[PDB]
RNA sequence: UAAAA
């Protein structure tokens, strides 16, 4: 619910959503500021399943 | 108890508290990290809360899911033992209780993000061991920091304050001696702001005191959220150092 | 190979280590001794020798068949198997519908309506012995048609895998107007007429 | 030519001997053999030799029921992987609308519809034990035109018996009475749909509360002046 | 026993003969 | 019958497989790593043989984008289609007088044409590039030896590259020409993300430019010389509406 | 197969011939009580 | 996961 930066030149991650030109985070957690990808790391964070990532799991 | 001054003309309430002041605030986040991805133990005054929040993770059934959203289900338990006179009814599958469970699903699904969670289930279980007046408000209150700590995507805090008309003053966080003697408003606050995503009444009120009594709710609400914030500020700046 | 008692109880003991069956198991007693293979009944009946196997009933219960609905749940439909159905949905290009009997001649009555019935699918390409890729199941089936059909595969997940493609496959009774007609009769092999009433069905007759 | 109310159990007015093609509320019983009615209408016939006669009940109703060669408008309520899912009256059963029922169709292009969307189609199928089916181009004759999406508009919930006095019976003084007052398009469903479309937003709304007022309202020569209000009161 | 054609819909017992527009655009006036 | 227009290159095509493959790579503008070693085989690590990794692959994932595509800005249109002529480049003259054009700019956009049907691996035959103004004609027949040094736009943070389905173009630029995209925005990427029924670019074209078009030049004879008028218009149409496309996609993005 | 290999032109590829052996619920049939005990700690 | 030629 606050406000994280009133800079447009970004891109809004995880953790963000834009609203009239300015950014504010959804979440709880640390601002991260990789290139110009803004996101928010939150605090408990489950497994992010990403392309080539080797994983164990049981038949549902 | 017995026959109290309710609002005396020096301004003090039956406990001690004056018009515009709360009563303790003393919030907990992730206090069952076994139980539930989020978790809250909310302790406002005597009410003592335990909000738990199961997702968002697949359905039980694949009967009912959005294909589009997620699905959010409040699980509202009153306890037994909650109040002095043990409870000698169900409560569980009370008329009372599901207009409560109702009231705030739609408080919350307009608030998380759904979309972000397709084809998904969030399940909050809440049991109240205790209450004690404002119950309402401080089951809202439980919720917002029950779900920043399962990482749900929400736009704004949701707080949860009630408000009381005793003749013509307005009275902050009312308890149940207070419920029991006049008019009862619980506001759902969205964040710093002045938009309401609850307004129960419950009590005849004068139209002419109405509005006064909203703005002295909304500007209690914003000091609940407060508390909220600075507990999760105390809470991330310990755990990441 | 016959010294055993002629009817058999749960517990009592048969032969060792012959080979199981129908109403045995391998349970491993002890006698102050060592855990001897002893093939144990099962199974309130009639011992058999061929392999060893319990039958449950006596002869005059097997004659009489007094075990009428027990004979079908603990006999299941196996692969290969001969079973009589009626059509209870009609798909485009499927037709479910419902095990009623089964044959090793003799059947056997299943479940008495209520649902946790046996229920299969007979697939639009196992309609018919010829042309199996385009037919029209409206013409060969309806809801409430006693069929005739042969089991395939058993992917039992829910339902079974039927064909008729065969001459003695088929409709054997039918109504006209799905039951609100008279009693109809096969004559050629796609076409089934009722004597009193007079009209014709198109059917998948079996003749 | 004899028209006259008949009731359902009643006795019918033709001989067996004639030659007979009974349509719509006439049954005919797999016993008995006999004809009867089925329906509360006023029963038509038409004897002609050129050598054949019909016979129909005309009832009131409003659940569609589907048969074959009708103009139909539905909604689509689901995709699956061979065929959509349109629903053309709300509660009843959905109708299958295969991919492969456009014009031009092919394997390799999919039909540009998605969910929610109004189309226009014929009742290509309509058996009793199976699903309905409709579709986007006449398999018979091969016409296509007005079939496709119905873009934007405004649907009308109307009974069956004002939709087919208004696709069939060319002298209904509604088409006459609205394009003397505004320039629109029309889509005549014979489910009970009547989609409209006009210019202006302030136009089709008047189309929308004339057809709803002229659909209850039994006396069809107070058409001219139900629209000549409706499209007065828009006005202010 | 009697004459009888299978129950037909409502649209085939018409005099147009199918050459009806179920979707008519009314363009001007 | 027009003959195979791989007889007439500087060298036959290495059908082999006697090595991994080699890039065709010998400058490399706008790089954070050096070339040098990127030239170096990858040691078979489990069971995925040695092979030359993506010369441009260290550029894409660490290169910042334009402020150009992080921005809301008001949609420009495409110029008008009857009065605007093709710029079609078949000398190495004729593509140096686009290169220095395509330097000042920050959108383009770019796709292919290939053939392989009279050829193992394939070859291109058409590269289609238009800016904001023109739309260019690249005879990829020709200039197959001269096309690398389209790099210098192609690998520009600066400057945005708008495809369609890229997931074959990108492999086509690098086996053929050389050529490597870095600031790749694929449009197709796009329309999956929205929520579109069909992600074709006839649709996009229909919907979002209002371009009927009749695609039937897809399976054609892309070696034919010189083009013939219908085919001049059909692959120029792929990349003149693709900027304004790709204004009205990002904005909703 | 984790002990042989984590710790140490007319070619057009062939498929590799997997049987159901890697898929059986057999478990190996002797295991040693030193082993797993080690599992346990 | 119906995009590319």
């Amino acid at each position: 619910g606050e406000l994280v930066t009133d800079d447009p030149i970004w891109m809004r991650g995880h953790g963000t959503y834009f609203l009239d030109n300015m950014t504010y985070s959804s979440v709880a957690g640390t601002v991260s500021r990789v290139n110009r990808l803004l996101s928010v790391i939150p605090l408990k964070g489950r497994y992010a399943p990403e392309t080539g990532d080797h994983v164990v799991g049981r038949i549902a | 108890m017995s026959r109290l001054e309710i609002y005396s003309p020096e301004g003090l309430r039956l406990d001690g508290r004056r018009w515009n002041e709360l009563r303790r605030f003393e919030s907990s986040i992730n206090t069952h990290p076994h139980a539930a991805d989020g978790s809250s133990y909310m302790e406002q005054g005597n009410n003592k809360i335990i909000t738990l929040v199961k997702g968002p993770k697949e359905p039980r059934l694949k009967s009912q899911m959005d294909t589009s959203k997620a699905l959010l289900n409040v699980s509202v338990n009153i306890t037994k033992f909650s109040k002095f006179e043990r409870s000698k009814s169900s409560h569980k599958n009370e008329r009372r209780v599901l207009e409560i469970q109702t009231s705030l699903v739609r408080m919350f699904e307009k608030n998380v993000m759904l979309n972000i969670y397709p084809r998904t289930v969030i399940d909050i279980e809440i049991h109240v061991l205790e209450q004690d007046g404002g119950i309402m408000g401080s089951l809202i209150n439980g919720i917002t920091l029950a779900l920043i700590d399962a990482g749900i995507s929400m736009f704004d805090y949701i707080s949860g304050i009630s408000v009381g008309l005793y003749d013509t003053t307005p009275l902050l966080d009312t308890n149940s001696l207070e419920e029991n003697a006049m008019s009862t408003v619980t506001l759902g606050v969205v964040g710093k702001s002045e938009k309401l995503s609850l307004l129960l009444v419950e009590d005849k009120i004068p139209l002419d005191r109405l509005e006064n009594v909203l703005a002295i709710g909304i500007a209690g609400a914003h000091r609940v959220r407060d508390l909220m914030d600075e507990e999760l500020r105390k809470h991330a700046q310990k755990r990441v150092s | 190979n016959f010294q055993f008692p002629e009817i058999a109880y749960p517990g009592k003991l048969i032969c060792p280590q012959y080979v199981p069956g129908p109403g045995t198991k391998l349970i491993q007693y002890e006698h102050n001794g060592r855990t001897l293979e002893a093939i144990t009944a099962t199974l309130v009946g009639t011992v058999r020798c061929e392999l060893v196997s319990v039958l449950p009933g006596t002869e005059k219960g097997r004659k009489t068949n007094k075990y009428a609905n027990n004979d079908f749940a603990n006999n299941l439909p196996k692969e290969g198997d001969i079973v009589l159905t009626r059509v209870t949905r009609l798909s485009l290009q499927r037709a479910n519908v419902e095990i009623l009997a089964v044959e090793d001649a003799t059947f056997s009555v299943s479940q008495a309506d209520l649902g946790e019935t046996f229920r299969g699918i007979i697939r639009s390409q196992d309609v018919r012995s010829t042309d199996r890729d385009r037919v029209k199941v409206i013409e060969c089936f309806k809801p409430g048609d006693i069929v005739r059909a042969q089991v395939l595969s058993l992917g039992d997940g829910t339902n079974y895998y039927l064909t008729t493609a065969r001459n003695d496959l088929g409709v054997v009774f039918a109504r006209a107007a799905n039951g609100a007609g008279g009693l109809m009769y096969a004559t050629d092999w796609q076409m089934m007429t009722s004597p009193v009433t007079g009209a014709t069905e198109k059917r998948k007759c079996a003749k | 030519h004899m028209s006259t109310f008949i009731f359902p159990g009643d006795s019918f007015p033709v001989d067996p001997t004639t030659p007979v093609k009974l349509g719509p509320g006439i049954y005919c019983d797999p016993n008995t053999q006999e004809i009867r009615p089925v329906n509360t209408g006023v029963l038509h016939v038409s004897a002609k030799g050129k050598g054949v006669q019909t016979a129909y009940i005309d009832y009131s109703s409003k659940r569609y029921i589907p048969s074959v060669n009708d103009f139909v408008i539905g909604v689509i309520i689901g995709t699956f992987s061979d065929s959509y899912k349109v629903s053309l009256q709300n509660f009843s059963s959905s109708v299958s609308l295969s991919y492969m029922a456009f014009p031009n169709a092919s394997k390799k292009n999919r039909p540009t519809l998605q969910v929610g969307d109004l189309v226009y189609a014929r009742v290509c199928t309509a058996e009793k034990e199976l699903e309905a089916e409709i579709e986007c181009f006449d398999s018979t004759t091969g016409r296509d035109a007005g079939f496709g999406i119905l873009e934007d508009g405004m649907i009308i919930d109307v009974n069956l018996n004002f939709a087919r006095q208004l696709l069939f019976n060319n002298d209904f003084p509604l088409l006459k009475v609205l394009a003397a007052h505004t320039k629109f398009e029309v889509a005549i469903g014979l489910n009970g749909k009547i989609w409209v479309k006009c210019e202006e937003l302030s136009n089709t709304l008047a189309c929308y509360r004339t057809i709803m007022e002229c659909c209850q309202k039994n006396d069809t020569a107070a058409f001219k002046d139900i629209a000549k209000r409706q499209f007065k009161e828009i006005l202010t | 026993p009697n004459l009888i054609i299978s129950n037909v819909g409502y649209s085939e017992l018409r005099k147009p003969e199918g050459v009806i527009s179920g979707r008519k655009t009314f363009g001007d006036n | 019958m027009v003959e195979k227009p791989q007889l007439k290159f500087k060298s036959p095509i290495d059908n082999s497989e006697s090595h991994p493959f080699i890039p065709l790579l010998k400058e490399k503008p706008n790089a954070l790593k050096p070339l040098s070693e990127s030239l170096r085989l990858v040691d078979d690590d489990e069971n995925n043989p040695s092979h030359y990794p993506h010369p441009y692959e260290y550029e894409i994932d660490h290169q910042e984008y334009s402020p150009e595509i992080l921005q809301i800005r008001e949609e420009i249109p495409s110029k008008s289609w009857d009065d605007s002529v093709p710029i079609w480049v078949d000398t190495s003259t004729e593509l140096e007088s686009m290169l220095e054009d395509l330097k000042n700019t920050k959108e383009i956009a770019v796709n292919l044409e290939h053939h392989d049907y009279r050829s193992y691996y394939g070859i291109v035959c058409l590269m289609q590039i238009s800016t904001r103004e023109r739309d260019y004609l690249v005879d990829t027949l020709k200039l197959r030896e001269n096309l690398h040094i389209l790099n210098e736009v192609f690998t520009n943070p600066s400057i945005v590259k708008v495809f369609h389905g890229a997931f074959m173009d990108i492999i086509w630029l690098q086996r053929d020409l050389g050529l490597y995209v870095v600031g790749l925005f694929d449009t197709y990427h796009a329309s999956k993300a929205i929520g579109l029924p069909r992600h074709s670019l006839a649709y996009l074209l229909e919907n979002f430019a209002n371009f009927k078009t009749s695609k039937k030049y897809q399976l054609a004879d892309w070696r034919i010389r010189p083009l013939s008028k219908p085919m001049t218009a059909y692959a120029r149409a792929d990349t003149h509406f693709l900027l304004n496309i790709y204004d009205q996609l990002r904005n909703k993005l | 197969m984790d002990l042989a290999r984590d710790t140490p032109p007319s070619i057009t590829r062939l498929e590799e011939e997997s049987s159901w052996q890697i898929y059986s619920d057999e478990n190996d049939p002797s295991i040693s009580n030193n082993i797993r005990q080690a599992i346990c700690r």
